[PDB]
This record gives C-alpha cells, structure tokens and sequence, in this order.
RNA sequence: AAACUGCGAAUGGCUCAUUAAAUCAGUUAUGGUUCCUUUGGUCGCUCGACUUGGAUAACUGUGGUAAUUCU
RNA sequence: UGGUGACUCUAGAUAACCUCGGGCCGAUCGCACGCCCGGCGGCGACGACCCAUUCGAACGUCUGCCCUAUCAACUUUCGAUGGUAGUCGCCGUGCCUACCAUGGUGACCACGGGUGACGGGGAAUCAGGGUUCGAUUCCGGAGAGGGAGCCUGAGAAACGGCUACCACAUCCAAGGAAGGCAGCAGGCGCGCAAAU
RNA sequence: CGCUACUACCGAUUGGAUGGUUUAGUGAGGCCCUCGGAUCGGCCCCGCCGGGGUGCCCUGGCGGAGCGCUGA
C-alpha cells in the first residue's frame, strides 16, 4: 500500500511506502474529496491534514 | 425502438407480406408526451434536418382567443373537464389538440370593463369596492363619452358565456399540439360549441 | 341528421360566430358554404354548394387537392361508409400469342355524401389525391347513370 | 446509399459531356451550382477537351488557382465548376471570350466573342415570388435572385443582365413571332420561331416551333429558351445558325468539302 | 512535429443470404416534408465596449496493473 | 400585390405568444497602403436566422413478375376494411390509441407452398415466331455471424462506431482484457472448378 | 416355385437430427419519464492594510459556509 503525495504550493511531487498497517487505519473507510488528519505518519507530519 | 412502418401489417387481400430490410432511422417513432399540468417544465429533442421540437410536460399558463370581440390574453389552464378521444384521459390531467378545458376569466373580463365600460362578473350584493374603475369613468370629455356612448350601444353576449362569467371560469378549447411545438394555444368555446360540449359533459356527468 | 359523433363537425376555413348588430332574425342563421373550384374542365354541383354534410376528404367542400391521374371505373359495391369500390377492366397483350387477355383491377375510392344518386353500375371518373385511408387514395369528381334507371 | 454520392463513373455520365472510354474508371462529378448535374459542363472538362490548353489533372488546377480564369464577372476557383447555358467565361490575359451555345447536334461549341458582347448575359426567368415587406423577386434559371424587376416581366420571358451590376437593361416578351432555341430533349440548339403554344389543363404545354427554312417541330414548355424579338438575334449565333442539316445533305457538304479540300 | 478546434469517414470496394406486386422498369406527384456544401438575395428595417469571465489541452513532474491506439 | 387547371398559397391589417434544454440582428483572422481635421477608407478569409436553387433522399399514383390445386376459400376486438377525434413522425396514413359499422380479396387463381429467385439495361442460338440464361464491371435495392437497441451527425438503426444474447474463438500471474477479411494479398475447409 | 444383384415402397424402434410458427412464464441491455444529489463555482458579517472622495463604499485571502440563495 503505496502513498503519493502532491505539495500544490510549488508543484513537487514524491512517493512514499507504508507498510505498516497501523499508519493506515485512520485513512481507512472514507469517500474522495475529504479532509483526513494525516497525524499518524511520523513524527515530522504532525498538525497535517490531507 | 417503436417503428412507423408499413410492412409489419397484413395487405389489402388479407394476406401477409414478408420483410425484407429491418428498420430505418427515417421511420422513427417517440413515446408520448402526456402533457400535466403543474409549474412548467419544456425539453427539446433533436429531429431530422437538426430542428428542434419543445415537448411540454407540464405547464401553467396559455395564450387563448375570444372570438366575439378579437381579444387575445395570456391565460391560467385551470382544470380539464372532457376529451373527445379517450374517457380515461379525463382521470389524468392530460392536455392534446382539441381537448375541452376551463381557463380563468380574469383578463377578458378586465379587458371588458376596460374597452366597453360595463361591468362583467360582480354578482349582486357586492359592489365595486376598490375605487378603480369608476376613476377611469371620469375627468372625460364629451367627444370622449360620446365615443363610449356610441360603442356600448350595441354591447351583448351570450348569455351562457355571461354565466361562466359570473362562475368565473370560462370552458375553452385548444388549438394547439403541446408535444411538437411546447405551448398550449387555442380559443374559447362560444355559441354551438357551448351548447354541445355542455350536453357532453352534462350527459358523462350523470 | 348532423353532429353524429363525439366532437363537432366543421369546416375551418369560416368563422361561424359572426357578433351581428341584432343577434335576432332577418340576416342570420344562414351560414356561409365553404367550396372551390376543382379545376381540370370540372364544374362544382350544387349539392356542395347548399348542402348541409361536414367533410373534410371531400374535393369541393374539403382539404384535398386534386393533381395526376383522371381514371374512371364502374362502381360495384356500396358497404363501407363515405366510400366505395370501383371495378377497372382493362385488355392485357401477349407478345407471344398476339391476342388480347381482359383484366379487372378493383380497388376503394372516396364517396362525398354530395354524390347520393349512386346505384352499383354508375360509370364515375376518380381523381389522385393523397392518401386517405390505408388503401384509398382517390376522389370521384363526377357520376354517371347507367342505362335504364328512367325512374 | 446512406448519404449523397460523390463519385461519377466514366460511362455513366451524360453523352453531351463527350468523353472516351478506355482512359480512366471515374469522370468528374461537378460540384453543386446554379445547373444541374446532367446539363452542365465542368471547367476541366472544357479547359481540358476543348480549348486544349491542358492535358492532366494537376495543370487544370494550377491554371484554375492561378486566378487567371473569371466566371461572370467573378473569380471562381473551382475546377468542376459547372457552367451551362450561356455562362460567360474570360480569359483576361490573352484576351478571348467564349459564350456557350448549343450548336447543330446535341453538344456545346467553342464560341469566340467579342468583348463589348462579353458584357452581358441573356437569361430565363423561372418564377416570380413576393418578398417580406412586399418586395417582388424573380427566380433565373441560373438561380439569379433580382430583387424588384420590371412589372411586364411575366413566366417565361427572358432578361439581359450586365454582368457588372447584376440589374436588368432589356427583355423580351413571350409572344408568338419571337426568335427561339429549345435547351434539352431530340431537339437540341435548333434556331427557330414560335407559332402555337397548345395549353393542356394538369400536364405539360407543348408548343410548335417552325425553322427558318420549312422545317417544324414540338416541344414542351420547359424546353423553351427566347433569344430574339422577330428575326435578328440578340446574341451572336454559332456556325450554320441552327438549321439541323439532315444526313443526306450533311454528307454532302462534306463531300463537297473534301473534293474542295483535296 | 505535438495538441486543442473545424471538417470527412454515411463516399468508394466486396457479395447475392433474404425478398415473387415485395425489389425493379417506364410514367406521374409532393398544392403532403427535410436537405451538408456551392450559387444568388437578405445580413443600421427592431426604439430598448479603444474588447468581458474561468476551465482544459500540448508541456513539466510523479505512479498503478503481466497485459491494450488503457489512464 | 402577384400566381396556379385548382389553396386553409404568398403578401397586408388587428390582438397576443415568443419555451431558461432559450431564433437571428458579427467581443473572429490576414495582405497592400493611406487621403482629409482623434475620427474616415480598398480587396479578401471565416461564421450566421430566413428565402430560392444544386446534390439528392423519402412516401404515394397507372401498368408489367417462374412453377404449383396432392393449396378453394383467406383475413377479422393479437387491425382485417372504413368513419370521427387525438399521440408520434420531417410530412398524408390503423403507423398507433379510444369509440363505432361488418367490412376487404377471390376461379379474370386470392390465399398457401416451392424456387438450383436480387431486378433491369443485356448474352447465346435464331428464316419467320420463339427457347434458355442474366452471381458478374453501368443503374437501383439488401447485408456485414444472425436477430435487437442506440450516441454523434445534415445525412447511419453505421458494424475498418458502441451496447447486451447465443454459436465460435485469442492472451493471461486466473483477478481480467481484447475481436469479427461476403475490402486488398494470403491460408484452411468445401469441392469437377478459379492467380502475387 | 428355386438362385444372384439392384431399385424404391410399408413398417416395430411412438429412432436420431437440422430450420420455422407458437400457449404460458422468465427476460439482459439501450431509450423515455418520475426521483435521486456524491462532487464542483459566485455574492453579505469577524481579522490586516495603501486610500483618492469630504470615521463609510470601490481594492485580497483563508477557519467556521450563517448547509442562506442559486447553477452545473
């Protein structure tokens, strides 16, 4: 379970690879176009939404 | 995929006749509009040659006739009350060409009182309370109240049509196919037409 | 005699509600007769002209034009209602055995209720107009007694 | 056939287009204009047969694009452009004009005018309409709508229009006594006058049309095209004036012209 | 070049399975209707801004599926 | 006003309508140069309501198709025939609805069946008459396995467009994905029988 | 009547099969109508300024839309 991540301020574009199952539980059971809390990342993604 | 043809069917001797191509796109058929009443709601398909056909389903308002005098005024549909074709077409409020309806006698009647100056509906015991027309009768001239005089000298209808008027609600007809143009024109019934479709409803009616 | 069925029968050509000075008698409750000259040397009978019937297939008092073809046949049955069926019989020729074969082709024309001195063996002449029925396509300009019928 | 066709095989085009057999499958099917199909005459099919001043496809495209050829008074770059009956055609450069007249059989002839007549065009009327706001309008038989004509401008008359103006300077009236040709049928580019015109009630009005010499034929009403008010002709009439030689005397002109010839 | 837009792909080519007043042939009519393109006319006839708005291509960058003229 | 053999034809007048999926009345582009006190000009390209024309298409009128009686009656509230009024269709019309009358074809062969039947212009033989063939280069019609439905477009029930059924069939990590040579060459089958 | 071969015919097996019409029932897909509203835009308040005009409007945003209107 792969993570691409678009920052639209300027434009740069990465990917990321989660492979823990724990990380992506909060992700789990939503629609498109809604603002989930990305807290649960790491430690230098804290006070994101996405 | 409803078809137009005219070799489904069986000849003029009785007996049947093979096909030989399927169905064309000149040889098209629609299903039926059944025009409601309600607010009003148009859509346009497009037909050959790119034309453009407003299949009214519902609708409010009507342009209608009344030929005893030449008024024409944009006219409330108010209720349908016959249709020559089907009996069960009366039970679903469905509007086709030469079907029999009741209109709203509102506008006639202010164009009456306003072009004749004689007082149209306003049944005894109520009189003209608002103070309009009554202003309009006065600061005249005489050439002015001799023009009037001269045009309400002759100034009488039938009397069926001043009933419905009294009633409020004057039976019309349509003139006008709703499913290929989108409106609902037409013209009052007056004289025979009356007398006939009155025997008509009074006759279903009982 | 008229207004036989579930709508009103008229001719939308005249307006039939006139708002006279009176509405009373001496000039009213006559109304006016809708008819045309069919052309082609045929002259309109008086029946379309002082008749009373509503149509609206009918060559004189109608909505038909008449263009193409003038045939003529003899009539054979009066059934159907407002029109009839005429009988053509025609000679047919064999390049083979030169002689001659007859053929009969019958086929329906329209009758107006102006035309009612028909009996089965009248000679009458048909004009092509556009189709009236399934199987109708033409109008009969004229009427012709057989012979006998002196009554 | 689900739409129009824009093919035209070689043999199945019309004999006055006067082509060949054994050079191509296809013929040039002309473009949609003023005259029909069967009774017009492309550009390259002159510019190629003719007047002989090319000999492919491509060198009739590069002359017609060339803006070198003017058709009424107007440019046209089109090379199956169709051009009919008395089209005025100009070449500006080496100066020659030709006017396209049926001759004695059932074809077109090159036609070498001058240009004071290269000015004008002698055209029929087709039917007469009313306008919007009243205005009359007359249709030409090369689709020329003129607004507001001459009032004594009935069905079958024929007007001259200058080429420059598009407005009408002269008719002539359809009246027995009256120079005629006939435009289609057995009969084709004979010179001839009217003498009855026979009216038939639903069908086609024939008439009769007499030559200059004795001979008389019949025609219809469409067929009928009036060039001239009495005797003299108001254009420039080809070689033998239209008189139909018969075979018999036509093969001997051309014995006599081959006895001459040597 | 790419790509957006517009036009053409309903033409041409191959076959004779169906179809016996059906197709087709000659002769008529659309006064019972639509018509791409070309041609000609109309395009200040109506009585009430010295040029407006935001979306997408192509492009850049980043990806999935074994696989497509896929996204 | 004008016209037809003939209009409920075109034009004129009055009173209105003018659809939110909405009629038009130019917020487009290039070349050559400019006169007259910022205004003002020449030739084109594109687009547009309407009208006629051109290419047509479509529905109808009259006449004409091979054999068979071991097919003599057929159709008929599962429209067959006609009338009234409507729906739909670009338009007429049982094309289809609701109501009426029992009509319509037939020994002059209807109906039913068969066809080794696409139709015609034409081909072979032929004193005069005829007989047989016409799948085949030009014209018209029908289909793209066979029925069914449809988007776009002026014009398609289009198949070198799409959507489901069955017959048949390709690839695969087995989750899915992709097609119809009765086009040009070519191959198999079928065959007495037909090419790069 | 005796022998060989062949042709069709009748016939148990209510044999096998390929096309069509059809009682009744099911019926994918498209089309039309009634609903359905995931998602995407625009205007009026809070916060900062630079104002000509003589503490107030034209100028730029996000967090709550106040789930207010309206369009696809």
């Amino acid at each position: 379970m792969k993570l691409n991540i678009s920052f639209p301020a300027t434009g740069c574009q990465k990917l990321i690879e989660v492979d823990d199952e724990r990380k992506l539980r909060t992700f789990y059971e939503k629609r498109m176009a809604t603002e989930v809390a990305a807290d649960a990342l790491g430690e230098e993604w804290k006070g994101y939404v996405v | 995929g409803i078809s137009r043809d005219n070799w489904h069917k069986r000849r003029k001797t009785g007996g049947k006749r093979k096909p030989y191509h399927k169905k064309r796109k000149y040889e098209l058929g629609r299903p039926a509009a059944n025009t409601k009443i309600g607010p009003r709601r148009i859509h346009t398909v497009r037909v050959r040659g790119g034309n453009k056909k407003y299949r009214a389903l519902r609708l409010d308002v009507g342009n209608f006739s009344w030929g005893s005098e030449c008024c024409t005024r944009k006219t409330r549909i108010i209720d349908v009350v016959y249709n020559a074709s089907n009996n069960e077409l009366v039970r679903t409020k469905t509007l086709v060409k030469n079907c029999i309806v009741l209109i709203d006698s509102t506008p006639y009647r202010q164009w009456y009182e306003s072009h004749y100056a004689l007082p149209l509906g306003r049944k005894k015991g109520a009189k003209l309370t608002p103070e309009e027309e009554e202003i309009l009768n006065k600061k005249r001239s005489k050439k002015i109240q001799k023009k009037y005089d001269e045009r309400k000298k002759n100034a009488k209808i039938s009397s069926l049509l001043e009933e419905q008027f009294q009633q409020g609600k004057l039976l019309a007809c349509i003139a006008s196919r709703p499913g290929q143009c989108g409106r609902a024109d037409g013209y009052v019934l007056e004289g025979k037409e009356l007398e006939f479709y009155l025997r008509k409803i009074k006759a279903r009616k009982g | 005699d008229i207004q036989t069925e579930r709508a009103y029968q008229k001719q939308p050509t005249i307006f039939q509600n006139k708002k006279r000075v009176l509405l009373g008698e001496t000039g009213k409750e006559k109304l006016p007769r809708y008819y045309k000259n069919i052309g082609l040397g045929f002259k309109t009978p008086k029946e379309a002209i002082e008749g009373t019937y509503i149509d609206k297939k009918c060559p004189f008092t109608g909505n038909v034009s008449i263009r193409g073809r003038i045939l003529s046949g003899v009539v054979t049955k009066m059934k159907m209602q407002r029109t009839i069926v005429i009988r053509r019989d025609y000679l047919h020729y064999i390049r083979k055995y030169n002689r001659f074969e007859k053929r009969h082709k019958n086929m329906s024309v329209h009758l107006s209720p102006c035309f009612r001195d028909v009996q089965i063996g009248d000679i009458v002449t048909v004009g092509e107009c556009r189709p009236l029925s399934k199987t109708v396509r033409f109008n009969v300009l004229k009427v012709t007694k057989a012979a006998g019928t002196k009554k | 056939a689900r739409g129009p066709k824009k093919h035209l095989k070689r043999v199945a085009a019309p004999k006055h287009w006067m082509l060949d057999k054994l050079t191509g499958v296809f013929a040039p099917r002309p473009s949609t204009g003023p005259h029909k199909l069967r009774e017009c005459l492309p550009l390259i099919i002159f510019l190629r047969n003719k007047l002989k001043y090319a000999l492919t496809g491509d060198e009739v495209k590069k002359i017609c694009m060339q803006r070198f050829i003017k058709i009424d008074g107007k440019v046209r770059a089109d090379i199956t452009y169709p051009a009919g009956f008395m089209d005025v055609i100009s070449i500006d450069k080496t100066g020659e004009n030709f006017r396209l007249i049926y001759d004695t059989k059932g074809r077109f002839a090159v036609h070498r005018i001058t240009p004071e007549e290269a000015k004008y065009k002698l055209c029929k009327v087709r039917k007469i309409f009313v306008g919007t706001k009243g205005i009359p309008h007359l249709v030409t038989h090369d689709a020329r709508t003129i607004r507001y004509p001459d009032p004594l401008i009935k069905m079958n008359d024929t007007i001259q229009i200058d080429l420059e103006t598009g407005k009408i300077t002269d008719f002539i009236k359809f009246d027995t006594g009256n120079l005629c040709m006939v435009t289609g049928g057995a009969n084709l580019g004979r010179i001839g006058v009217i003498t009855n015109r026979e009216r038939h009630p639903g069908s086609f009005d024939v008439v009769h049309v007499k030559d200059a010499n004795g001979n008389s034929f019949a025609t219809r009403l469409s067929n009928i095209f009036v060039i001239g008010k009495g005797n003299k002709p108001w254009i420039s009439l080809p070689r033998g004036k239209g008189i139909r030689l018969t075979i018999a005397e036509e093969r001997d002109k051309r014995l006599a012209a081959k006895q001459s010839s040597g």
